[PDB]
């Protein structure tokens, strides 16, 4: 129960208005970012005011990034006293599942890693103010991993815009849009680097050879229609071979002994597909209803299995 | 045995919600749901049979999971080092060979570090067995930060380890690892983590070490009826906070981190084990690496590489910094207190 | 109370659910006219001055 | 927690002689479910998928232990769940691979080689037990042998774990089996180093930014850019938009790549290294 559950406890105030109070009552499945992992703290730790730094509060890009500098926990049971939130890197509960609540406009599956996102979204930015106390709380939003990349992707594209549409998104027929924002060229920053250096290391020697296959795709797209839809219609390879003609060198340094494409896979997957977990914190929780259904939907509870 | 400081003296033999949670259900009633409106031994073994009838009349305690493995004393010692020491498994080195030829970058020495291992069997015999972590700090000494207390734990691994010549296993190994680095098989793809000491069974040129893989550390009983205790020791040199280094003084539970620092020059490769104590999570980690190691990372892919190694679950977690003795040797030691082991995977450079 | 229904399986969620119910009364009021002239109020009264 | 598989009837003697074998193998099932049929386990219930529809349906699906097998039911214990709760269970390598002490095993599906039960009318392949190190290496090897197709080397078909060799040519319809990948990899980099190319010359936005960039562009990247611009080149190119399409893509590949453990193997009074074809002793939790 120190390994299996483990509860760190929010301590409740004594002067908070039963309206208030009884707003809390509907926050059990939520998302608790805790700095430590002490057993009694206080909501001004949890809030957004310890979130907010000298004088800046930062944008939701910012937001992500002290994310994944803090402890994510799950509200257990909202106690007229206190709030128990178990942390989910330490020991989930005795049996190892907790309930959240999908904030999402998103319906869930089963098995499908979890990702958790700032309030993006257009009509869905709702933070549980404390009235008796002057206090926000910022409740992430659970979300696929196949949004999740994409939704850190538009924002990322839309501060480099900003420094020489883009929010619009679909999934599964659903049209949905999140919140066009101005961001903070600090934040910017530090998300830029993150891309140029996974991007400038994930190069070796060996990747010249996959370039000079560039020609022989849309020779094989002409042909294949699983190659045709691969690509894309705007793709930029499809672009760059009426521009590019690729070529080989002839011989390696040492080419004897060291393999090139192998050498090649090696460095893409440890920066390139290593590389949306940067960006976003990673998906640590699945759902897997047990006995429930298939799809989760919108404002109801999922079962959470820990996700390797 | 039923006192009269009763209610904790009972909340310790594990409560009174379990009494009146069987008050329900099984005191009360037909209900759940019915119709409705011979001198000195015998009675020594005889009441050790009882003791049996003891241990059968009845049975917190957290759980373990102890790991056995037949090892050969060449590069640990388990009699030298006391219990609750780090320790390190390896893969099989008939693998070194061949994956040098192929991860060392073009223009290096391929056949440097199946020479180098080469020249360690035959030097500690004057099979993949496992590398204790303070012999292992004295193999990296040449390239820290406190070089003195790195000569303490040289000072008692050339006395008290069972062996000839144990300072030619160490200037060896650590060519080995000198060896790594140039041909870029990393230490950290070879050292697996293999849990803390308990305790050991002595044979001739191999010991039967017994440690947990994943648990607490200080109520596994040790076999010493009086002592079921030990702590977990680290030398000096290897100690790292990051509580003191970013001024993080708040409490909450540490975690402890393995650290390998890499400097890939011509024949001057640097290692360095450190023990990371932190408050932070695993994934808030690598920019705390940027920070500080920057020196080597211009003289070298990436420097450091890393993995969990245990958690402290105390509030304010307690360590201390102590002089003990190996035999006779006074090394400064950073003795930790309340580790719960739980290992992890190291993490990438290329 | 909200009813529960039990189930195998490796229990995902549940747990017991009461409720507070309050409803406003609503205050209303019948009124019913009567009169009566002097003529009869001497009779029910009794003797004069 | 231990779930139950019903065999339905109709069983010849080695249908029930070849279930007696895979005592302590691994099995995917969709949901943790008490009832359960045979026909959900077996390889109709995939349909036949690539390589790259069995890591998609592996993730999916939840794996589970078989443990004693009762002649009416298969008995099996999901891994994420009752193996929290019971303390620790066997698996048997069916690996060529030998197992040590300590390793983090992940799955492969069986493209190297599969028990077929004809009275029941239905195939059953398996998963492969072996450890992680080597996991992402032979997926790696079996990718960069499908590229050399789409015009090798005497070396990289041959594999060192242990002290043991492998071959993973031991072929045809494996490298049909495994095209799709081969699609996907070539294609993720293709469009990757693009965009590396096409941003960096475009904007080496400055102040600090683009010069330590620079610096780390002082004839590594700058150098890699003019060797690939010389044979390449330098209206309104999509380039912020296709990042968008690029990372959504290539950070899918990461996740179906990334072969995650779930044994643990803590042996006690026993063998450190465990060979093939004999059964672990395997954890997953503390």
């Amino acid at each position: 129960m120190i390994t299996d559950c483990f509860e760190a406890d929010i301590a409740i105030p004594s002067g908070i208005s039963r309206p208030d109070a009884a707003a809390l009552q509907r926050c059990e499945g939520r998302v608790v970012f805790l700095p430590t992992i002490r057993r009694q703290l206080a909501l001004a730790d949890v809030a957004h005011e310890s979130f907010v730094s000298g004088g800046v509060s930062p944008d939701t890009l910012g937001l992500l990034l002290a994310y994944r500098r803090r402890f994510p926990a799950v509200i257990t049971r909202v106690l007229p006293t206190r709030i128990v939130a178990c942390p989910v890197d330490l020991g989930l509960t005795h049996a190892g599942t907790v309930n959240l609540r999908n904030t999402s406009p998103v319906d869930l599956c089963n098995g499908d890693p979890v990702s958790l996102v700032p309030p993006v979204f257009e009509g869905q930015a709702t933070d549980v103010r404390l009235e008796s106390l002057d206090l926000t709380l910022r409740f992430p939003v659970p979300l696929p991993t196949p949004l999740a990349r994409e939704i850190v992707a538009r924002l990322v594209a839309r501060g480099i815009r900003d420094l020489n549409d883009l929010n619009v998104l679909y999934y599964n027929g659903a049209r949905l849009s999140l919140v066009a924002d101005v961001q903070q060229l600090a934040s910017v920053n530090t998300e830029l680097r993150s891309l140029v250096l996974n991007m400038v290391y994930s190069i070796t020697e060996g990747t010249t050879l996959i370039l000079t296959l560039i020609p022989r795709l849309l020779a094989l797209s002409a042909q294949d229609g699983y190659v045709n839809a691969l690509l894309q219609m705007q793709s930029v390879t499809r672009e760059a071979a009426q521009l590019i003609h690729p070529e080989a060198p002839m011989l390696m340094q040492d080419g004897e002994r060291r393999l090139p494409l192998y050498e090649a896979l090696v460095a893409w997957l440890a920066h390139a597909g290593q590389l949306g977990d940067i960006l976003a914190l990673a998906p640590a929780v699945r759902v897997c209803t047990f006995d429930g259904a298939a799809v989760v939907q919108s404002g109801d509870m999922a079962p959470v299995i820990r996700y390797p | 045995t039923k006192p009269l400081p009763t209610a904790p003296m009972a909340w310790a033999e594990s409560s009174p919600r379990e009494l009146a949670g069987h008050a329900p259900l099984r005191r009360v009633l037909r209900p759940p749901i019915a119709r409705r409106d011979t001198r000195a031994t015998r009675d020594d073994t005889e009441q050790a049979v009882d003791k049996i009838l003891r241990g059968a009349r009845r049975a917190g305690a957290p759980r373990y999971h102890l790991t056995r493995q037949v090892t050969l004393t060449d590069l640990c010692q388990p009699n030298a080092e006391r219990a609750g020491a780090l320790l390190l498994a390896l893969r099989h080195p008939t693998d070194l060979p061949h994956l040098a030829r192929h991860r060392a970058p073009p223009g290096r020495q391929t056949e440097r570090l199946a020479e180098a291992w080469g020249q360690l069997l035959e030097a500690s015999a004057l099979r993949a067995g496992l590398v204790s972590f303070n012999f292992l700090v004295a193999a990296c000494a040449a390239a820290y930060d406190a070089r003195d207390a790195a000569e303490a734990v040289r000072a008692h691994i050339t006395t008290n380890y069972g062996g000839t010549r144990a300072g030619a296993r160490l200037d060896r190994f650590s060519e080995c690892l000198r060896a790594m680095v140039h041909t870029h098989v990393f230490p950290h793809e070879v050292m697996r983590f293999f849990g803390g000491l308990v305790s050991w069974v002595t044979q001739d040129e191999l010991a039967s070490v017994t440690a947990v893989c994943s648990g607490p550390q200080e109520a596994t009983h040790t076999g010493h009826p009086g002592r079921p205790r030990s702590a977990v020791t680290i030398p000096a040199c290897a100690f790292v906070d990051l509580d003191a280094e970013l001024c993080l003084g708040g409490p909450g539970a540490a975690f402890l981190y393995l650290v390998f620092t890499y400097r890939q020059c011509r024949d001057q490769e640097l290692c360095c084990v450190y023990v990371v104590k932190s408050q932070l999570p695993p994934r808030g980690l690598e920019a705390a690496l940027e920070r500080l190691f920057g020196r080597l990372r211009i003289t070298n892919c990436t420097y450091a590489a890393f993995a969990e190694l245990g958690v402290m679950p105390d509030d304010s977690p307690r360590c201390l910094h102590r002089t003990e003795r190996f035999g006779a040797v006074g090394v400064p030691v950073v003795i930790l207190e309340g580790v719960v082991w739980r290992p992890g995977g190291w993490r990438a450079c290329a | 109370h909200q009813p529960l229904i039990a189930r195998d399986g490796p229990h995902p969620v549940e747990q017991p659910v009461h409720n507070y119910m309050t409803k406003v009364i609503d205050r209303r009021a019948l009124n019913a006219a009567f009169s009566l002239a002097t003529e009869a109020i001497a009779l029910l009264t009794g003797e004069a001055l």
